[PDB]
DNA sequence: TGAGGAGTCCAT
């Protein structure tokens, strides 16, 4: 069976699940990039990250 | 398959299809191949007119 | 060894070499065997040893033998390894067996309630890394272009004058050996910090649970 | 005199 994109005619966008701390590490300053030298323009971004806490 | 939102399944049945056939994994030409089934290369090759080559 | 096994809650420790002390090495085994036995006699306890841990047993016996013996059976376990064997597979993890229990496992978190329990190792030995230099087994000229690679890099930074820079090159363009091209890199400060690097790595992976002990 | 080993991808 092939599914389609109408699937998704009314959906809730807008509601995404409790976040955490490593979360909004990660979102924020990718927004403070877009703002400045945005639109078209790449970022590296090293994380520092633990084995153990779920990365 | 198993995201859950406010004690709710996050996903119906046929959502979850429509996400999971848009993913692909790519490994070697040499294990693409043995992974494969006869039906698929037979169809293929008749379908292309390759058996009657040498 | 000798100072694990007098130990009242320790029950695995993992040694970590940068040779396998496989059959090649037989009769260096059995002399370590016989005079274990002798300390496991002197304090009454039953110990486990597993030689031979590579990616061909790894991946042709499996892991989950090791396991299977903390959560079945009672006994102290000792294990030989490799830095590199161990950078790969990863979780040598055994649950749990209250019966077994050694009367003490502190749980660590404050919010979380696991569905299934399971602990990680207590007790680690830690030698010198060597072979800190990198190379190539394809080909003859590719291992040349490597290694001019390495000494370029090491001028640019600042760790290398242009003299020493030079000579190292001289050298390595009439021909040299590797026992030779070691000397020269650990007069530099990269090493340092490389040897650090992999002492935190193989540390950083020897914890992956909330259920641990009290002595370490 | 100088240091001491395993582990890996992929197309031919």
């Amino acid at each position: 069976m092939n599914v389609s994109i109408e699937e998704f005619t009314h959906f809730d966008f807008q509601l995404v699940p409790e976040p955490s701390p490593l979360d909004l590490v990660i979102t924020e300053p990718l927004k403070n990039h877009i703002e400045v030298n945005g639109v078209k323009s790449g970022a590296l971004l090293p994380l520092p990250f633990q084995t153990g806490i779920g990365k | 398959e198993k995201q859950t939102v406010k004690g709710e399944p996050r996903f119906t049945l046929e959502q979850q299809e429509y996400l999971k056939a848009q993913i692909v994994h790519l490994p070697n030409q040499s294990e693409q191949l043995l992974q494969c089934s006869d039906a698929v290369l037979n169809d293929v090759l008749i379908g292309f007119n390759l058996n009657a080559e040498r | 060894i000798k100072a694990f096994i007098s130990s009242p809650d320790n029950r695995y420790m993992l040694s970590l070499l940068n040779r396998t002390l496989d059959t090649t090495r037989q009769n260096i085994n059995d002399f370590i065997q016989f005079c274990c036995d002798k300390w496991a006699k002197e304090f009454n306890v039953k110990t486990k040893t597993f030689f031979g841990v590579n990616a061909d047993w790894m991946r042709l016996v499996g892991y989950d033998e090791i396991s299977k013996h903390l959560n079945t059976e009672l006994g102290k376990v000792v294990v030989f390894s490799t830095y590199a064997s161990m950078g790969a597979g990863k979780n040598p993890d055994y649950a749990v067996n209250l019966a077994l229990e050694g009367e003490s496992l502190i749980s660590v978190a404050d919010v979380t309630y696991s569905t299934q329990l399971r602990s990680d190792i207590d007790s680690i030995y830690l030698e010198k890394p060597t072979q800190l230099l990198l190379s190539d087994d394809y080909s003859h000229t590719a291992n040349q272009l490597c290694q001019f690679h390495q000494i370029l890099s090491l001028q640019e930074n600042g760790e290398l004058s242009p003299k020493s820079a030079e000579n190292w090159c001289r050298q390595q363009l009439m021909g040299m050996s590797r026992e030779r091209s070691l000397q020269q890199y650990h007069q530099t400060s990269d090493y340092q910090s490389a040897v650090r690097k992999y002492i935190e790595q193989a540390v950083g992976r020897a914890g992956r649970t909330s259920l641990k002990r009290k002595q370490i």
